[PDB]
């Protein structure tokens, strides 16, 4: 099927740059125009950039028109973002999105959307997160149900990346959205709830991922 | 006052004509602007000719839009060439006398012709 | 640019209920050619890319269920869910795409339903935290409805001010239940200076506040 992968996020000093890539798989990529959309909490969702199919049309955003620079290489099957002068308004979600074909004919919208490539622009520098065990105990039992998790402290920027048994465990878990600490850093915690049956068998290791301080962390977490 | 007309809806790189229409107390000799104003944003002046024909451009239309005038009806032309999409908006005519507008919309849809 | 403004900018219904929201445009999105309305709608799950629901301003994307509904002309445009589902929390965004790309702010639709207890654990700083001269507690508030709820830490029964941040989860998905965490920060030196932590927790649902508690170092 079609996939999109963006990728290239990161922290970047304001006045700095930055180039995103958009990886294209499941389609003919040549044959079909491309675009970046950004996101951000008090942004909305907004249009970045147009590219069609054989680069002879582009378009950009008005508030990036200057500073960004979309670009393809149709053999590579990869998709370009080049930002430069970066500012804090910048600070958002970038998601490359395809364009079908003949929307003029067929009105079809930028329907396949990658997960995203998330960038942070600020002078303050990186902190990988601590990861400490949330372990289950008779203080986080209830009626056969016991509560377990990772507690994700001190990361500077956001995101932090939270899966369970490399993605194998989903269910009942709750990674809550981070908190800012006065220090400057953020925190959180994801959590999960299981048979107080399983504790002695079963094996529950949260995975942290942190790419701006390229922090990768796996931690076992015992009763 | 003063009456535009030519504004219509064209795929990119499309022509359009507006004409704005004066009546009354406008002279020729004050001369002639056409601006342009999309939502949320100030107007702009798009072009503008003087009494003694002397002609000026926006930066953003310098090559692709032109003024000319018919003094003996004191109708005043903006010939509007390779049309982009940020050209979509409401041009009015001013002499100051403002007018009703005419809308310019510029779209940017693919075909397979 | 051709702008889109949505509302309201958010609205809670309970399952079953129907829905509408709505889209303005500043100018007519309808394209001359062929009398086609150039309109979409983008469904935003919690943690998810837009996904997309509708075209042509009426027309169903493909695999898309039957209870959404697109509507309009002129500058005027609605979605409508006719049977809403708890799945269907999420923040629906209008598109133009006839001049140009821009988007509505989007339109947050959340889930009403009956009111549901936490259950209420508590966890002590690990060994690992407390090496580093930190003090973290844990007290987690799981899959209650609705949002309110007061948390109180106390400390050797005293009543703690200024020490904690509380975060809460977006809805769920399948239950439309939140969950809550407050974490109380002391250093190491200041929580080996008292003995008994509890989390007090006040919800709709409790016929009484509940306590979850422990004796540092057991």
């Amino acid at each position: 099927d079609v996939q999109l992968v963006e990728s290239g996020g990161g922290l970047v000093q304001p006045g700095g740059s930055r180039k995103l890539s958009c990886a294209a798989s499941g389609f003919t990529f040549s044959n079909f125009g491309m675009h970046w959309v950004r996101q951000a909490p008090e942004m909305g969702l907004e249009w970045v950039a147009y590219i069609s199919s054989g680069s002879t049309t582009i378009y950009y955003g008005d508030t990036v028109k200057g500073r960004f620079t979309i670009s393809r290489d149709n053999p590579k099957n990869t998709l370009f973002l080049q930002m430069t002068s970066l500012r804090s308004e910048d600070t958002a979600m970038y998601y490359c999105a395809r364009r079908p074909l003949y929307d003029g004919d067929y009105g079809y919208p930028m329907d396949y959307w990658g997960q995203g490539t998330s960038v942070t622009v600020s002078s303050a520098s990186t902190k990988g997160p601590s990861v400490f065990p949330l372990a289950p105990s008779s203080k986080s039992t209830s009626g056969g149900t016991a509560a377990l998790g990772c507690l994700v402290k001190d990361y500077f920027p956001e995101p932090v990346t939270v899966s369970w048994n490399s993605g194998a465990l989903t269910s009942g878990v709750h990674t809550f959205p981070a908190v800012l600490q006065s220090s400057g850093l953020y925190s959180l915690s994801s959590v999960v709830t299981v048979p107080s049956s399983s504790l002695g068998t079963q094996t529950y290791i949260c995975n942290v991922n942190h790419k701006p301080s390229n922090t990768k962390v796996d931690k076992k977490v015992e009763p | 006052q003063l009456v535009e007309y030519g504004g219509g809806s064209v795929q990119a790189g499309g022509y359009l004509r507006l004409s704005c229409v004066a009546s009354g107390s406008i002279s020729l000799s004050s001369g002639m602007g056409w601006y342009r104003q999309a939502p949320g944003k100030e107007r702009e002046l798009v072009a503008s000719i003087s009494g003694g024909s002397s002609t000026n451009y926006a930066d953003s239309v310098k090559g692709r839009f032109t003024i000319s005038r018919d003094n003996a009806k004191n109708t005043v032309y903006l010939q509007m060439n390779s049309l982009k999409p940020e050209d979509t908006a409401v041009y009015y005519c001013a002499a100051a006398y403002w007018g009703q507008g005419t809308q310019v919309t510029v779209s940017s849809l693919e075909h397979h012709h | 640019n051709i702008m889109l403004t949505q509302s309201p900018s958010s609205l809670a219904v309970s399952a079953g209920e129907r829905v509408t929201m709505s889209c303005k445009s500043t100018q007519s999105i309808l394209y001359n050619s062929n009398q086609k309305t150039y309109l979409a709608w983008y469904q935003q799950k919690p943690g998810q890319s837009p996904k997309l629901l509708i075209y042509w301003a009426s027309t169903r994307a493909s695999g898309v269920p039957d209870r959404f509904t697109g509507s309009g002309s002129g500058t005027d445009f609605t979605l409508t869910i006719n049977s809403v589902q708890p799945e269907d929390l999420a923040v629906y965004y209008c598109h133009q795409y006839l001049s140009a790309w821009t988007f509505g702010g989007g339109t947050k639709l959340e889930i009403k339903r009956t009111v549901a207890a936490p259950s209420v654990f508590i966890f002590p700083p690990s060994d690992e935290q407390l090496k580093s001269g930190t003090a973290s507690v844990v007290c987690l508030l799981n899959n209650f409805y609705p949002r309110e709820a007061k948390v109180q830490w106390k400390v050797d029964n005293a009543l703690q001010s200024g020490n904690s941040q509380e975060s809460v989860t977006e809805q769920d998905s399948k239950d439309s239940t939140y969950s809550l965490s407050s974490t109380l920060t002391l250093s190491k030196a200041d929580y080996e200076k008292h003995k008994v932590y509890a989390c007090e927790v006040t919800h709709q649902g409790l016929s009484s506040p509940v306590t979850k508690s422990f004796n540092r170092g057991e």
